[PDB]
């Protein structure tokens, strides 16, 4: 009935203040000399390096 | 700019050192010593 089982429940906003900092390089490693369509979220990288 | 007196001259540019994404009510800039 009362054994310690603690919970932390969460909530996100309905945008009371926009986002702060956005996603990191959830990425694989580098590539070379073979055209690869890749994405930097602002630099859609498509062509050889 | 190596100067001595009364030469408000010099031509250059600026980089954003900080962008605090606050977006707050801003028209007052009391600059104090
Ligand atoms: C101050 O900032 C808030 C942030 O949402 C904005 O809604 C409000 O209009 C601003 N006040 C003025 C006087 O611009």
């Amino acid at each position: 009935g009362y054994q310690p089982y603690r919970v932390v429940v969460l909530s996100f906003e309905l945008l009371h203040a926009p986002a702060t900092v956005c996603g990191p390089k959830k990425s694989t490693n580098l590539v070379k000399n073979k055209c690869v369509n890749f994405n930097f979220n602002g630099l859609t990288g498509t062509g050889v390096l | 700019i190596n100067l001595v007196r009364d030469l408000p001259q010099g031509f250059s540019a600026l980089e954003p050192l900080v962008d605090l994404p606050i977006g707050i009510n801003i028209t007052r800039f009391q600059t104090l010593l």
